[PDB]
């Protein structure tokens, strides 16, 4: 038991760091979805002007 | 917003200038219809006058 507690603690911390990578990834995933939609709408301006 | 703004302004100026240019020349059409259907009625009852 006193060694399984150590295994659980280290694996939980690594799971949290894996969630860190995942959540930071999803975070700028959102922002870059956002910025590319920015450029798309910037020229959808010309789309709808000329359409 | 400004993209679909210029979209909308052109899209409605479309159905606008359509009826507009149609109005221009349907109007000058009736203008000469006027000058003409004038000389129609003007002398129908010039002979029928006599």
């Amino acid at each position: 038991l006193a060694i399984e507690i150590t295994t659980n603690s280290q694996e939980a911390a690594a799971k949290h760091e894996a969630q860190r990578l995942e959540q930071e990834a999803r975070g700028r995933l959102e922002r870059q979805k956002i910025l590319d939609q920015s450029e798309a709408e910037k020229a959808r301006k010309e789309l709808l002007e000329l359409e | 917003a400004m993209s679909m703004a210029v979209e909308s302004t052109g899209n409605a100026k479309a159905e606008a200038e359509s009826r507009a240019e149609a109005a221009r020349i349907e109007g000058e059409g009736s203008v000469l219809q006027a000058k003409l259907k004038a000389q129609a009625l003007a002398i129908e009852t010039e002979a029928e006058l006599e």
